[PDB]
RNA sequence: GGCAGGCUUAGAACCCGGGAUCCCCGAAUGGGGCUUCCUGCCGGGGCCGAAUAGGCCCCGGCGCCCCGUAAGGGGCGGGAACGCGGGGAAAGGAAACAUCUUAGUACCCGCAGGAAGGGAAGCCAACAGGGACCCCCUGAGUAGGGGCGACCGAAAGGGGGAUAGCCCAAACCAAAUCCUCGCGGGACAACCGUGGGGAGAUGUGGGGCUUGGGCCCGGGCAACCGCCGGCGGGCGGUAGCCGAAGUGGGCUGGAAUGCCCCGCCGUAGAGGGUGAUAGCCCCGUAGGCGAAACCGCCCGUGGCGGAGUCCCGGGGUCCCGGAGUACCUCGGCUUAGUUUUGCCGGGGGAACGCGCCGGCCACUGGCCGGCAAGGCUAAGCACGUCCCGAGUCCGAUAGCGCACUAGUA
RNA sequence: UCGUUGCGGGUCCGCUUACCCGCCGCAAGGCGGGGACAGCGGCAGGCGGGCUGUUCGGCUGGGGCGGCACA
């Protein structure tokens, strides 16, 4: 939406700050068993429920 | 009394959509898992269909005389030597059955002082037999602390409770210690064979005389 | 050791005339007037004492006797007195609310009967007995199994 | 502090749990006779720079200095229980404290000390 | 209540060009707040703050200063340029 | 001072199938009666304070009238009231109790000695 | 199980005890809340500003219903299961089904505690006696209820766990009373002195509690009954510490704990790890020691108060002894309760200790047992969020839905 | 029909304070009307598919109608 309020607006800011793969150090530090995050995302197949 | 939780593959949201989808009329997922099967025996994550309960009776009554009567056939197996070289025990070097020691052995407080009379009369080499048999035994017992397995050797009936004699055996492979008046079929016929290798002291044998019958 | 009082169990009709002697309550005032204490005094020295109870009985007075003169030559110890040794009251909230003034007793059945014979009691104790497969209730139709079970059988 | 439960499953779980000043205890190896009769005492963890003799494996025989101790491993690197990589590099075998004898104590530590005279004690 | 400074190339244009500090402060720092953060911690004087909340749930405030102190001055002065 | 209505409690009419015992609507009354149930009235709008008694007062056409007695459990002249102090609860140390007892069986043994002994040996 | 840079011998990491910080929403409590955010009044402070204007910002207070003279204090929400009160089904069973059962259950509303509730004879009995209560075994599927069908179903008594008895009101005296605060004293307490305020004759306080009491008289202390928890000591819990005996010779081996040979400890051969199978390599085990701080329990001592309220003897025939209660009738729910359980509602409605209540339909007489309609009460009993131990339990399609960044995606 | 239900007078008449109905007033209370009726609670009879639960047998040249070959 283009008006919005600030505490659906922040919602949605936390879940842009997670939607992210663990880096690649992360990998190599777990021996590759910490590969893929939960909170990884894609805009058009989940829908967050904001 | 072992058992499962109650609830145990039943507390799914499932319900049977009946026939015309061409599927098997089995409870299935209510949600987004809708055709998983579940709550069945037959079904992945269902329910066991028969599993133990806890309050199964696993305890085999005995009467008090019938028992008793058996722990006095069991004593007497242990006078033969027939009956203990068959439960397994090595009595070559044994004099004589009963075994009978005076009831001076009772205030030998040291496993050292201990070793020597088995090995003065006789029984040490019974001893050593257990120590060499302890096996780590096949299969899951391992994973729930029973991974090792160690025979049977010598029976130790002391007058009464807390003489010095039990501190001084108890660390003996195989080797069991109680006193007379606390006998029972667990120590006097292990596996529900007859005939055990057992040191009986003097006084225990005088004090036998008024128990079990 | 602290002697026990010794009782009469109270001889019924269907009895026929035997009868049986038990662990009383606790030593009747006539009895212990027969020592020289009250009941005061009694608890004091720590005999459990029952003043509701009238009978006396001779092997009470004795068993009396011979420890009193035990506990009074210091030949013997006497226990803690049978008086209440703690006050703890807590405070209570709800008591409306939870059926416990006089108006929620009288409701309950209280007043008018025993507590194993009013309502809520049977309906709890009934509840446990099933609750935990317990008598009677292993088995429903217990009765009317048994009753047809005799017949054929005893026919 | 250590399960004193028999039961296998409860004895590993408090050692691979069990928190950094538990797994001290696991560091301990034993003295040599000279070292016993020069402390009295008959164990102590090892420690950097204790100079140790290697007691089992395809370096036993070998004697180095401690140069490293791994409490969340409870391994120890000694010099000479060593190999190279595929690109050169010398990397260290991680010992069991339990299979080595300490051979040589470093006792410039004060804190050192006074478990020294706990144990003689 | 300042959080950090901006020095992207929006914000290094916006100093030459504009006498404009950038700065990440906290979410409910007004305006009115943060002109007097920015004159005390710093010794200058702020003409207008302009203020938004990011995306990703910052706030960020462009300060611009009086028309007598450099914005670039005092980027090249507390050592963050 | 509490003003409720009599008669049987609003006993209502089930809007569901039921058997026809479980149907019927007049002459079914609440197993609680009125006072407790003015008992409980007084008691919300008094939040905290304990409810000692009540009793009846009056009745019309009607209304029931009942006078409820309160009492709060935290004012400082209700704790040490020897009857108040059962519902605002009360605690003696064990100490206090079991030392005046010992004290007590200590001095009355003495006593005993040298009063009843020579009777209960002669 | 990475890359750096640091911290740490000035004693870190780690564990235990005590503190600090603790955003927004949340019983949420200044007011709103269609966005966990916004916004008001008062008081104090700060900033923009020429300004004490005006504005903006920070900080504190501002919920409802109550108790209290006020000061001040209380309740509110949560917790896996258990506990108490109320409302309250159906499916199914009866081989149909309505009474009935299911079941006072599921579920809902309300209210507490670590347990709850019950508890101290207007009892049970049968002319012989028990002696508050709860919980366990039994009595017993007996009595009894019931389309006398299905089915439902006690109690007394006996054996145990544990054991404990008291108060309010009244008779009689009549303000001798209690709460609060100031000051002085007093183990930081209770309490004492003094003064102000509040409650109180619509009765504070004393006394009384079935071994009824009040009232009158005489004798005795082993009087009795309450309040505080200071000082000392002991013990236990919340971290830990000590704890015996091979890393001996040879073989196989990448590696020995394995094999052959030789030793040793054992109050310790419970169990785990270590490069394969270890009593003696290590952790531990038998066994023993331990806390600055916090907590809990027990013992000794210490400090106060009261109207003799305590015990024994006699006298008494005067006084007190709990109401919409007991009881009757009608409707209904419930109960084994049956012409006889309990209760709620409508209507009616006592007596007084010379009285009243119960003894399986009612009444009459006898006899027996008791004193309702006021309050409390440890112990012994239910439960499992949680902690410890055990296991003829399962072993990754099993076992909890979850052995894993699972109530997650 | 029992209670609410009262006060005077000779079952009937009257009265107002109960109760009820409206108006005014924050409330306090006042004004008007009805009136021991009404309304309300309990009990009792009637009408009551408005709503709740159920039953609508069997044999059978398939079921049904018929018949009873159902005693
Ligand atoms: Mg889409
Ligand atoms: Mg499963
Ligand atoms: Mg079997
Ligand atoms: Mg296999
Ligand atoms: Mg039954
Ligand atoms: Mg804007
Ligand atoms: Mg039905
Ligand atoms: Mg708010
Ligand atoms: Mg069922
Ligand atoms: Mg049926
Ligand atoms: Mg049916
Ligand atoms: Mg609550
Ligand atoms: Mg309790
Ligand atoms: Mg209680
Ligand atoms: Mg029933
Ligand atoms: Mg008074
Ligand atoms: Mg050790
Ligand atoms: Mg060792
Ligand atoms: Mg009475
Ligand atoms: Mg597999
Ligand atoms: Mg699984
Ligand atoms: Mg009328
Ligand atoms: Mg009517
Ligand atoms: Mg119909
Ligand atoms: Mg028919
Ligand atoms: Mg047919
Ligand atoms: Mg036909």
């Amino acid at each position: 939406a283009r008006n919005k309020p600030l505490g659906k607006k922040l919602r949605l800011a936390a879940a842009l700050n997670s939607n992210r793969n663990p880096p690649l150090w992360v990998i190599a530090k777990t021996k590759r068993r910490v590969t893929r995050s939960p909170a990884r995302r894609h805009w058009r197949r989940q829908k967050l429920k904001a | 009394p072992k058992g499962v939780y109650e609830g145990a593959g039943k507390e799914h949201s499932c319900e049977s959509f009946g026939v015309g989808l061409g599927i098997a009329r089995i409870p299935r997922y209510k949600g987004h898992l809708w055709p998983r099967g579940c709550f069945a025996p037959n079904t992945r994550g269902g329910r066991r269909a028969h599993p133990p309960r806890p309050e199964k009776k696993l305890h085999e009554e005995i009467n008090w005389k019938e028992k008793n009567l058996a722990i006095r056939s069991a004593i007497a197996a242990t006078a033969y030597k027939s009956w203990v070289a068959a439960r397994g025990h090595m009595v070559e070097k044994v004099p004589s059955l009963p075994l009978v020691v005076s009831g001076d052995a009772e205030k030998i407080a040291k496993a050292k002082e201990a070793k020597k009379l088995f090995e003065v009369l006789g029984l040490w080499p019974d001893v050593e037999r257990a120590a060499e048999g302890v096996k780590i035994r096949a299969g899951k017992g391992k994973m729930r602390g029973r991974r090792y397995k160690e025979p049977k050797s010598v029976l130790v009936v002391v007058s009464e409770l807390d003489v010095p004699l039990i501190g001084a055996v108890r660390n003996f492979p195989g080797v069991d210690v109680v006193p007379v008046s606390h006998l029972n079929m667990l120590v006097l016929a292990p596996g529900g064979v007859p005939g055990r290798l057992t040191l009986w002291t003097a006084t225990a044998v005088e004090r036998l005389k008024g128990l079990f019958l | 050791m602290i002697p026990k009082p010794v009782v009469q169990v109270p001889r019924s009709i269907k009895s026929g005339g035997v009868t049986k002697w038990k662990e009383g309550r606790g030593f009747s005032l006539g009895e212990l007037k027969e020592v020289g204490l009250n009941a005061e005094q009694a608890r004091l020295l720590g005999l459990p004492v029952d003043t509701r109870r009238d009978s006396v009985w001779p092997q009470n007075v004795e068993a009396l006797r011979k420890w009193l003169i035990e506990v009074l030559e210091g030949k013997a110890t006497p226990p803690e007195p049978t008086l209440p040794k703690v006050v703890k009251v807590k405070r209570k909230r709800g008591r409306a609310f939870r059926g416990l003034t006089s108006a929620g007793r009288r409701s309950r059945g209280l007043i008018s009967t025993r507590f194993r014979e009013t309502h809520n009691y049977k309906f709890k104790k009934k509840a446990k007995e099933r609750r935990l497969k317990k008598r009677h209730e292993a088995t429903k139709g217990l009765g009317n199994v048994l009753r047809i079970s005799r017949i054929i059988n005893e026919s | 502090p250590f399960t004193a439960s028999a039961q296998p499953r409860k004895q590993r779980l408090s050692l691979y749990a069990a928190p950094l000043h538990l797994r001290r205890k696991l560091l301990n190896a034993k003295l040599s006779p000279e070292l016993q009769k020069k402390l009295g005492v008959k164990r102590l963890p090892v420690r950097r720079g204790d100079t140790v003799l290697i007691m089992r494996g395809d370096f036993k025989g070998v004697t180095g200095k401690v140069v490293k101790v791994d409490l969340k491993r409870v391994r120890i690197f000694v010099e000479g229980a060593t190999r190279t990589n595929s690109r050169g590099q010398t990397v260290y075998y991680p010992i069991h404290p339990s299979k080595v004898m300490i051979v040589d104590v470093d006792l410039s530590d004060k804190a050192r000390q006074k478990l020294i005279e706990r144990r003689k004690r | 209540m300042i959080k950090r400074f901006v020095i992207t190339e929006k914000a290094l244009r916006l100093a030459e060009r504009e006498n404009k500090i950038t700065i990440i402060v906290e979410r409910t720092a007004t305006k009115k707040q943060i002109a007097d953060e920015v004159q005390r911690l710093y010794n200058v004087k702020v003409e207008k703050v302009n203020t938004l909340i990011t995306p990703r749930g910052e706030k960020k405030a462009y300060v611009k200063l009086a028309e007598g102190y450099s914005a670039m001055d005092l980027l090249t002065k507390l050592g963050v340029l | 001072r509490v003003r409720l209505i009599r008669g049987p409690f609003n006993r209502r009419r089930p809007d569901s199938g039921r058997r026809p015992k479980r149907m019927g609507v007049y002459g079914i009354t609440a197993w609680k009666s009125w006072r407790q149930v003015a008992e409980e009235r007084a008691a919300r709008k008094f939040p905290g304070l304990e409810v000692l008694n009540s009793y009846w007062v009056a009745d019309d056409g009607i209304y029931r009238y009942f006078e409820v007695i309160l009492i709060d459990c935290n004012q400082p002249t209700i704790q040490r009231d020897p009857l108040y102090s059962g519902i605002c609860g009360r605690e003696v140390p064990r100490r206090r109790l079991a030392r005046r007892l010992r004290e007590r069986q200590r001095k009355l043994i003495e006593h005993l000695k040298k009063t009843l002994l020579p009777k209960l040996k002669g």
